């Protein structure tokens, strides 16, 4: 997807390699880019938010709730990434529409807020535009517009009981949120290189990511819960070798670049995930600017 | 469309069982496997000779001897000259595709593909393209084909089973075996065989949950997490981690718990790999 | 008369033209092989002509099969780093121009021809394999011979083969009776309404494409519409005659 | 010359040509392919009923290197969901005025080398499909007497049609599609076992035992031949029966030959002859008792 | 005769240089293939693994499938007497097939579609191409087939006769 | 046109733009036929040795589905045994079929997805082709003539219906297909339906030695020429 | 492949031509080829030709279930595949711009038009609905298809007869035409399309009906499908170089009269059919 040279990359590798990481940006390992995000963009819908990040691309999400015909809990719930330029059935596209999804629906409450009535549940319609070209890895933006969306969503109140077809107040000052203030889950793209564990990177950090995890988290520091962990391709797979000064190399050259050519350490993968969870970590640091946010 | 027969106009419906008693359903399957048992892996090469390299996986369904569930056929197709619209790659390109056979499909007649096979594709294309070489083949590609020729559970019926996620990752797991066997038939430059691991923290009654390794929803009332792993034995590496369900912070020693399990498994997969491979040649 | 012949109808060797000093010099529409039969590939009228030991097939077709030395109007379709890619005909894979295949071309003096720009080019080369080549010098001399970019204000208009022949052969209007560029150029007699003769340029590709201009527009149109409606409609020479009539009063 | 394996990459048709034309200087050397089987020499079948678990039947059949898989899916089609439905009186028929068979092939990607990904695609599997689909009709293998659902209160309805899904997957490919596709819808027909379903007046829906199925009465046991002409071209013909892939790339014509012997006399249920002249009458005339050898084989694999 | 299989250990560096089918790790050679082991043992003793692509100056024998007035388009088919399993295009340039008057040579001349020329190959090329050259004695057509459709024979290293037509063809002869 | 008369009805350079073009008629079907002279093959059919030829087949309504794609494969074998596509090594040949017209089967309802072989409408499809190719003067090494043959059964005698129509064809016993090549060869042999080889070789003899499609060919081929020739004189 | 071009001298010269107020074809600017319309021997089968341009036409009703756009309504359609038979340059199962606005015209213009009576189709709510299919067959392409093919459409349209139907003890039963004589589509207003085109760098010079090669050359066109009474059910000028208002004005009111004859002719032409069906 990312495109840089052998050089360029070996540069950022051996950068990122040393004890404390020196991120191109000069920014911390546990540190995010700064965020600027709106709430409500987009009226009548139930919720809706954009955000847009300092690297540029920016994102928008809308939640439709509509009536459907059925504590209660089956997968109404659908989610639809609208990226431009692509066929519609992409590879990156249907994989985030599964991942989304897949931390929404990973714990099942979520399930259960759109239950109306035995009898009929919220078809909830989650659309995710990247309006930005997919500059970067989308995964981390969208998940942020969608925790947003989602803490922005209200639903219609229910005047009528369950047994009859559900009738609601019409004031959307009187529904109540969905989630009102568990949180919506959260998902942090994590980076490793060496033993450094990097968070939030940048398209040139996470080209040279010896490994990278999609984390979904949510919180009841915060009451932190794991909700799925999938491993991003790491795109360095996919780069150019580097081409030593004047086969098989027998040795690690310093300066020359060379695509990690197996997995990932088994203890990394431990020391990604408890990271994120440790508690005051980069989840609360995520959800204390998040929540901040007007909604 | 045009390319197929197409079916009646009308949509046609599954068989739907008459269920005239409840008392016949009785008991809820219980595993009967110890914990940190597989099922039994059949495993074959060669089976497609056309392929520069295949490979044939089969489970049984509930360690139930000719009871067969899962049944995956793998072709990897040889490093390859790569497409001209796209004529050059420095690093050899992994593409996978996986289809379920349309025996195995979740509609005879289907609008849409599943999104369930796409995303088998990255999944096992993830993990397999960290266990193959790619600097040594520059300018090819390598295709891995996986048909999905069987589910451990039939597709219609897998809705009514909690989730369907759970039968994705025992699919993985399979698609990752069967396709690292086939890329070592294929020759293809691996940095280790690389198989594939599933566990699940269940909880079966009201005690405390265990770790089981190799699970199948029907089998355990409740799922409450799982975790899909290919692993390099060799290298102590995973390609491709895979984790879903609630749990707590607090027990981040469940999730290193079920991880480890989820590689034993991945370990006792990879036995049978070796063993086919060593009595292939 | 003639003798129709369908394809693999192989040639009695009574009709097959014998002359010990010349091999049979083989034309359009016929094949021969090792035993020595003659087999037509195509539906037509098989033709011999004993002062040259020839025979082919007469048959009228739509698209042109390049053919070494053959006159065709090409036009251009692209300029690479050495030649300018021509398309002979519609679908048919382009030609190759060389950028030096015009009278007194060089590096420096090339003519700058134009995507699309139309050339009256010669068949230099021609193989069931290779792709044809054109050329607009005549390689022994340098000179165009009449070939070269067309540059005059004019049209092109497509025609069947067999027609393109007819208007090519020397005795176009006698033996090709095609009279009816003559009658708008008021060389045939008696036409009525002659105008003294409308002024014109024409040239025929083998390639169905006749290029016909004139500073006038409709000069161009007429010329065109007499071509095209005596090709489509096989018009005997008096019958030209009525199209160029009822032409020459829509031309008013 | 070559080494035999490169003379077999290239030049192949030379290199097969030299195997099929016994070499004049050896007496000993018998007229054989590649692969060593003889013209008149068709694979052996191999037939593993059963093998989708799923499915209501299956069959996985290999013969040689190619593998087909076929599985009979039954779904149930009510009347109301069907356009041109008439009780029947106990038209082209219900079979194909409601489209109750519905087979499909499927080349499987990289089953062999021309199905790769990148490979542009051809229209094997649909002439295929429509192939079987024809044949399954014209054979009237299945009849619609056994697919209807009745409610027979206690006014007579027939409440529903079962639609057979049949669904192929040629897991490997080596030539001669055909045969081995028809092969396996014949076994897995044969094989199929629906479930007993019946009208739920009060769910006012067809439902369907658990335990209890019907088998399909397939009758008769049409089974195809096919065969391959090899030419040198004193124009040498050599009749390939079961042409292996390769062998389909260099012979232009071939031969089809589906042929029923149930009746302990031969009949032709169809024939499919292309891309060449050499299979005149004669050797059709020759090759309806090839195929009913290749039917008494066969016979004996698809008990 | 020892079996290897992905991934196995084979030994470290200091002992063994790593041959085809190996690779390194942390300072470990390990097997990439499942095949024997066969150590060279010529410096250390080259280790490899044995279950392939074309490279700079093998011999290829490769199949003509387009000629233009510039380059031949071949498929290549056989790489120092293996046949590959996958195939690879290659284009002889005018320049590459002849030792002299390079100027002079056309291509008509050298080889034409469906005529199997055995090549050198010259380098790996940009795009999806190799680049190969017939500009040698042992390099050029070895199986040439008439218009006339038969096999023919080599009457001189200029051109290709039939045996059957009795015509002469202009070809870029191998001269063993 | 229709069913009932026994001459066909052919006519060529029925569509102008095309290389060659006829359009044919006879038993009540009618079928157009647009073909291409050799023209720029897409690098997928490239052939090294031969041009490859390109059958497409348009049915009256609805997609062309697999039963079309059937058709294209039986003559896009045929075609390419009988034109000489060694002579346009790189080439390709277009063949676009249109059906324009067929017998409406008065006793069933439309369906347009029907996915059943159709030998009923084989005949004039391959004779529409044939013609086409004639037009377009495409090199060819014999001209070939199609056939079809319907065995229906009646009382206690077998009836041989030639160039039936659909309704025929589907009460017919067994449906047969033969196309011979001008060397009175045989080139097609398409049949379904049971029946013995003895009754096979029956309809063989009944499709192969009958109207006069060969004449029919040549007459209306040598009207064409005539009249584009009369200027040679 | 990409579609041929006509070389610069062609495109010079038909620009040229049409500055003088002449055209290739020797017709007016505001002139159509000569239009023949001829009906298939099976009801609703039309086929058009515009002088060189041919399109053969049929439409097709099989009752089908309704779901997605139409779940109980009944549904109809417009298919125009083109084929090499149209062009070498097309491709099968390769959809083109020049086909998708072809495809997009005709179905707006039959639809937004309100000729056909939907409700009349569906024999059942939400179970059985009539589906009248209408297949374009672009024989030939010499410009102006979405004309030729429009009048083609409803030729055939009009020219087609559904099978009877009739609902007895709520059984819907459906009848072949050897059981009943299959009924006439009924047909509100005729809708016809006439495709200008515009050549002049500033769009002033207008043609009525352009010729392929003068489609090459022209910067712009715009479809209007009128009924004969002066309804324009669409007008399509998607984009290409701008035309004052006045001009498309006055090409609007000079389709009504050409709208007026073809109305005359498929009338006259239906009419003449119908005496050859019932003499």
């Amino acid at each position: 997807h990312v495109l840089l040279s052998p050089a360029e990359l070996a540069y950022l590798h051996a950068s990122l390699s040393l004890t404390p990481p020196i991120r191109p940006d000069g920014r911390s390992p546990t540190q995010f880019r700064p965020l600027i995000a709106e709430t409500g963009i987009l009226p009548g819908a139930n919720g809706s938010a954009r955000v847009c990040f300092a690297d540029g691309t920016e994102a928008i999400v809308g939640v439709k709730a509509e009536v459907e015909k059925t504590t209660g809990e089956a997968s109404w719930v659908e989610i639809t990434v609208e990226i431009p330029g692509v066929r519609d059935d992409d590879s990156g596209m249907v994989f985030l529409a599964q991942l989304l999804g897949e931390a929404l629906l990973a714990d099942g409450e979520f399930v259960k807020k759109l239950w109306i009535n035995r009898r009929y549940h919220w078809k909830l319609y989650i659309d995710i535009l990247l309006i930005s070209p997919p500059l970067s890895y989308p995964l981390p933006l969208l998940s942020l517009t969608t925790h947003l969306a989602l803490l922005s969503t209200r639903l219609p109140r229910l005047k009528s009981e369950g047994d009859e077809d559900p009738y609601f107040d019409d004031d959307w000052a009187v529904a109540p949120y969905l989630f009102p203030r568990t949180r919506p889950p959260i998902t942090l793209l994590v980076m490793a290189v060496g033993n450094n564990i990097l968070f939030d990177p940048s398209k040139e950090e996470l080209a040279v990511a010896d490994v990278a995890l999609a984390v979904s988290v949510t919180a009841t520091g915060r009451k932190l819960r794991l909700l799925s962990i999938r491993t991003i391709d790491p795109p360095s797979r996919l780069t150019p070798p580097g081409v030593p000064n004047s086969s098989e190399p027998i040795e690690p050259i310093e300066g020359v670049w060379r695509a990690p050519r197996g997995g990932a350490k088994r203890l990394v993968l431990g020391a990604l995930v408890q990271k994120v969870l440790e508690k005051g970590g980069v989840v609360d640091e995520v959800l204390d600017a998040l929540e901040g946010v007007e909604l | 469309d045009r390319r197929r027969i197409n079916g009646p106009a009308g949509a046609t419906i599954p068989p739907v069982y008459e269920d005239s008693g409840i008392s016949e359903v009785k008991a809820l399957k219980i595993r009967s496997r110890p914990s940190n048992i597989i099922r039994k892996i059949y495993l074959k090469t060669g089976v497609t000779p056309s392929a520069s390299g295949s490979a044939y996986l089969e489970l049984e369904t509930s360690a139930n001897s000719g009871v067969s569930g899962l049944k995956l056929s793998c072709t990897v197709h040889g490093p390859r000259s790569l497409p001209r619209s796209s004529p050059f790659s420095p690093h050899m390109v992994v593409s996978t595709h996986v289809k379920y056979a349309p025996f195995a499909t979740k509609q005879r007649r289907g609008y849409l593909r599943d999104p369930t096979e796409r995303d088998l594709g990255i999944h096992l294309e993830a993990a397999l393209r960290g266990a193959i070489i790619a600097d040594r083949w520059p300018k090819s590609g390598v295709d891995i084909i996986i048909s999905i020729i069987e589910g451990d559970q039939d597709r219609e019926a897998s809705k009514t089973q909690g989730d369907e996620v759970w039968d994705m990752m025992n699919t993985l797991s399979g698609c990752i075996t069967v396709a690292s066997a086939a890329l070592a038939d294929a020759g293809i430059d691996c940095v280790d065989t690389v198989a594939g691991g599933v566990a699940a923290l269940v909880q079966d009654s009201d005690g405390s949950p265990e770790i089981v390794v190799d699970p199948i929803p029907s089998e355990h009332r409740k799922i409450l997490a799982a975790c899909c792993v290919a692993y390099l034995p060799m290298r102590d590496e995973v390609t491709n981690l895979w984790f879903r369900g609630d749990l707590p912070a607090s027990d981040m020693d469940l999730y290193t718990e079920l991880v480890e399990k989820g590689i034993q498994a991945s370990r006792s997969a990879n036995r049978v790999l070796v063993d086919c491979l060593t009595e292939t040649v | 008369t003639r003798p129709f012949v369908l394809p693999g109808e192989t040639i009695d060797p009574s009709l097959v033209p014998t002359h010990p000093k010349h091999p049979l010099r083989l034309g359009p529409g016929l094949r021969h092989v090792p035993p020595s039969d003659i087999i037509p590939t195509v539906a037509g009228q098989l033709i011999t002509n004993l002062n040259k030991n020839s025979m082919w097939v007469e048959y009228n077709s739509q698209r042109y099969v390049p053919t070494q030395n053959d006159l065709v109007l090409a036009q251009v379709l692209r300029s690479t780093q050495d030649s300018y890619l021509c398309l002979i005909t519609p679908h048919t894979p382009p030609a190759t121009l060389p950028h030096l295949a015009f009278e007194s071309a060089t590096k420096k003096t090339r003519p700058q021809l134009q995507p699309g720009q139309l050339v009256y080019a010669r068949v230099s080369l021609a193989n069931r394999h290779m792709d044809p080549e054109l050329e607009c010098v005549n390689p022994s001399t340098g000179k165009a011979d009449g070939l070269g970019p067309i540059t005059g204000p004019g049209c092109v208009f497509e025609v069947s083969l067999g027609f393109a022949r007819r208007l090519l052969m020397a005795k176009s209007r006698e033996e090709g009776k095609v009279g009816v560029l003559e009658m708008l150029a008021g060389e045939d007699p008696s036409i009525g309404e002659a105008g003294a003769g409308l002024a014109f340029e024409t040239a025929v590709g083998r390639n169905g494409r006749v290029w016909v201009g004139s500073e006038d527009v409709k000069t161009v149109i007429i010329v065109g519409r007499a071509l095209q409606e005596t090709d489509r409609g096989n018009l005997t020479i008096e019958g030209q005659r009525k199209l160029v009539r009822r032409l020459l009063r829509e031309m008013r | 010359t070559f080494p035999r394996g490169i003379f077999a990459k290239l030049s192949p048709h030379p290199y097969l040509l030299r195997t099929l034309c016994p070499d004049p200087s050896n007496s000993s050397s018998t007229p054989q392919r590649t692969n060593g089987r003889r013209p008149n020499e068709a694979r052996p079948f191999r037939v593993n009923l059963g093998s989708l678990s799923h499915a209501h039947g299956s069959a996985l059949v290999r013969a040689g290197d190619t593998t087909v898989l076929c599985g009979v899916r039954g779904e149930v089609l009510p009347v109301e969901r069907i356009p041109l439905f008439r009780q029947p009186d106990v038209g082209r028929g219900e079979l194909k005025e409601y489209d109750l068979l519905v087979p499909n092939i499927e080349l499987a990607t990289g089953s062999a080398p021309q199905f790769l990904p990148g490979v542009p695609p051809t229209a094997l599997a649909q002439t295929l499909s429509t192939r079987v689909y024809s044949l399954l009709h014209s054979t009237r293998l299945v009849s619609a007497e056994e697919l209807r659902i009745w409610y027979r209160p206690v006014q007579d309805r027939v409440v529903a049609y079962w639609v057979l899904y049949i669904d192929l997957v040629f897991l490997s490919f080596d030539g001669n599609p055909f045969d081995v596709a028809w092969a396996a819808v014949v076994a897995a027909l044969r094989d199929t076992k629906l479930p007993v379903a019946r009208w739920d007046p009060d769910r006012e829906m067809v439902v369907c035992s658990k335990t209890e199925t019907m088998k399909l009465t397939i009758k008769g046991l049409p089974i195809a031949c096919s065969a391959a002409v090899f030419l040198e071209k004193k124009n040498r013909h050599w009749i390939l029966l079961d042409p292996d892939r390769l062998e389909e790339s260099l012979c232009k014509e071939v031969i089809t030959m589906v042929v029923d012997f149930s009746d302990g006399e031969t009949r032709i249920r169809a024939i499919e002859k292309q891309g060449g002249t050499v299979f005149g009458r004669e050797l059709i005339r020759s090759f309806a008792l090839v195929a009913e050898d290749r039917w008494k084989v066969v016979k004996e694999v698809m008990k | 005769p020892t079996l290897a299989l992905p991934g196995q250990l084979l030994g470290p560096i200091s002992k063994y240089q790593p041959g085809p089918g190996t690779h390194v790790h942390e300072s470990n050679l390990y097997s990439s293939l499942l095949g024997t082991v066969h150590v060279t043992q010529p410096e250390l003793p080259t280790i490899s693994v044995s279950a392939i692509l074309p490279e700079v100056g093998n011999i290829v024998l490769c199949r003509v499938i387009r000629i233009t007035p510039r380059q031949a388009v071949v498929t290549i088919l056989v790489c120092g007497d293996t046949v590959l399993d996958a195939e690879w295009q290659g284009l002889i340039r005018v320049q590459d097939i002849r030792a002299t008057e390079k100027d002079r040579v056309k291509v008509y001349e050298s080889f034409r579609p469906g005529d199997i020329v055995r090549a050198e190959v010259i380098s790996l090329g940009d795009q999806a191409n190799y680049y190969l050259s017939t500009a040698r004695n042992e390099l050029g057509v070895i199986l040439a087939t008439s218009e006339a459709g038969n096999t023919m024979y080599p009457v001189s290293w200029r051109e290709y006769r039939d045996p059957i037509t009795g015509l002469t063809e202009l070809r870029k002869v191998a001269k063993p | 046109t229709t069913t009932a008369t026994t001459a066909p009805e052919a006519a060529l350079g029925v569509l102008p733009r095309a290389d060659g073009s006829a359009r044919y008629s006879h038993a009540g079907y009618t079928v157009t036929a647009s073909v291409n002279g050799p023209i720029e093959a897409q690098r997928r059919d490239e052939h090294p040795y031969e041009a490859h030829v390109d059958v497409i087949v348009r049915p009256a309504a609805g997609v062309g589905g697999t039963r079309e794609r059937h058709l294209e494969s039986i003559l896009q074998s045929s075609f390419a045994q009988i034109i000489l596509v060694k002579s346009f090594p790189r080439s390709l040949i277009q063949i676009v079929l249109q059906v324009e017209e067929s017998p409406e089967n008065e006793y069933v309802n439309t369906k347009l997805v029907q996915a059943s072989l159709n030998f009923a409408v084989m005949p004039a499809l391959f004779q529409t082709a044939m013609l086409a190719l004639l037009s377009a003067g495409v090199p060819m090494r014999a001209t070939a003539t199609a056939t079809a043959i319907a065995l229906a059964s009646e009382n206690g005698a077998t009836k041989t219906l030639i160039d039936p129509s659909p309704r025929q064809v589907e009460l017919a016993q067994s449906v047969h297909v033969f196309a011979f090549t001008s060397q009175d060869e045989l080139l097609l042999a398409e049949s379904e339906g049971d029946f013995t080889i003895k009754e096979w070789d029956a309809a063989y003899e009944t499709a192969k030695n009958i109207p006069d499609l060969r004449h029919f060919i040549r007459s209306t081929m040598e009207a064409k020429v005539a009249t584009d020739l009369h200027w040679k004189s | 492949p990409r579609e041929v071009e006509p070389s610069l001298s062609e495109r010079q010269f038909v620009l040229q031509a049409l500055q003088e107020g002449l055209r290739l074809d020797g017709r007016q600017l505001d002139q159509y080829r000569p239009l023949s319309l001829t009906f298939g021997d099976q009801y609703g089968v039309a086929d058009v030709t515009f002088g060189k341009t041919r399109v053969l036409a049929k439409a097709s009703a099989e009752v089908t279930v309704p779901y997605a756009d139409r779940p109980l309504d009944g549904i109809f359609t417009i298919a125009t595949e083109l084929s090499p038979m149209t062009s070498p340059t097309f491709e099968v199962n390769r959809p083109t711009e020049t086909e998708v606005l072809l495809s997009r015209l005709l179905e707006k213009t039959i639809r937004r038009s309100g000729a056909l009576d939907t409700e009349s189709l569906c024999l059942v709510a939400g179970q059985k609905c009539w589906s009248i299919r209408v297949d374009v067959h672009v024989m030939s392409h010499d410009g102006n298809l979405v004309d030729a093919a429009c009048i083609a459409v409803v030729a055939a349209l009009r020219h087609f007869r559904k099978p009877d139907t009739s609902i007895e003890s709520g059984v819907l039963t459906i009848y072949t035409p050897a059981e009943r004589e299959p009924v006439p589509l009924s047909w509100l207003h005729t809708p016809f399309c006439v495709t200008w085109s515009f050549f002049g760098d500033e769009g002033e010079i207008a043609v009525l009906d352009a010729t392929w090669l003068e489609e090459q050359v022209r910067v712009g066109s715009c479809t209007i499908s009128m009924n004969k009474h002066g309804e324009i059910c669409q007008i399509a000028k998607l984009g290409g170089t701008p035309v004052e208002a006045v001009s498309l004005l006055q090409c609007t009111s000079i389709a009504l009269t050409k709208v007026k004859e073809f109305s005359d002719l498929v009338d006259k032409k239906l009419a003449e059919d119908f005496k050859r069906r019932n003499p």
